[PDB]
Order: structure tokens, then C-alpha cells, then sequence
């Protein structure tokens, strides 16, 4: 989250450098070393994380049936 | 006469003509420019 903050503000630089300056042609060199960073944009904000803490709610899924197990405690009691 | 007024006028017209043409050259380079940085950070934009 901090890297995605410092390249807004860093897209915010290059927009008044461009405004201010506009001889600049590599900028958009820049953009293809984006992609690199891409990569690991490919695992950026969205859905990747989380299944990997799911790993450790599997044991909870069978804490779950523990749960069900509760309820049939009440069987027991009766 | 008429044509030769106007064959004078355009004469004095082209005799700042090489100033006319590098003024226009460097404006129309700085204007590139600028067209080329903006193109290229909407790009950029729009890509990411």
C-alpha cells in the first residue's frame, strides 16, 4: 500500500514535470519497467491473499464441526 | 500595376521568411512535444 502511495505520487510528479518540462521522451521507458513490477502487481490488491490464510481456517472448518459436535452434546443431554 | 504592388508585397513578406519559417520550426517542435509527453503519460495511465 505504501509503494502503490509513493507511485501516485510519483504519476502526480511526472504529470507537472511533463507540464513543466516536456521534453522528457524515456518517461514512458518507464512504463515498460512497470511491467516488471507488474509481475508482482500480479498478486497486488484484489484476490490472492486471503486463500492463503483459508490454509489455516481449514483447521478451523473442522472447529466448525467441532461447533456441530456441540450441538450434538445437546443429544447426549438428552 | 496592381500585379506589381502585389509581387512587391509578397516580397517583402518573404524577405522575413527565414525568421517566419524558424520561429514556426521551434514552435511546432515545442508543441510536439508537449503533445508527445501528454500522449505518453495518458498511455501509461490508461495501461496501468
Amino acid at each position: 500500500r505504501k509503494l502503490n502511495m509513493s507511485i501516485l505520487i510519483n504519476f502526480l510528479d511526472l504529470l507537472d514535470i511533463l507540464i513543466r518540462s516536456p521534453g522528457s521522451i524515456k518517461r514512458e521507458e518507464k512504463l515498460e519497467d512497470l511491467k516488471l513490477l507488474f509481475v508482482h502487481v500480479h498478486h497486488l490488491i484484489n484476490e490472492y491473499r486471503p486463500h492463503q490464510a483459508r490454509e489455516t481456517l481449514r483447521v478451523m472448518m473442522e472447529v466448525q464441526k467441532r461447533q456441530r459436535l456441540e450441538t450434538a452434546e445437546r443429544f447426549q443431554k438428552h | 500595376r496592381q500585379l506589381f504592388v502585389r509581387l512587391l508585397a509578397l516580397v517583402k513578406w518573404a524577405n522575413d521568411a527565414g525568421k517566419v519559417e524558424k520561429c514556426a520550426m521551434i514552435s511546432s517542435f515545442l508543441d510536439q512535444q508537449a503533445i508527445l509527453f501528454v500522449d505518453t503519460a495518458d498511455r501509461l495511465a490508461s495501461l496501468a
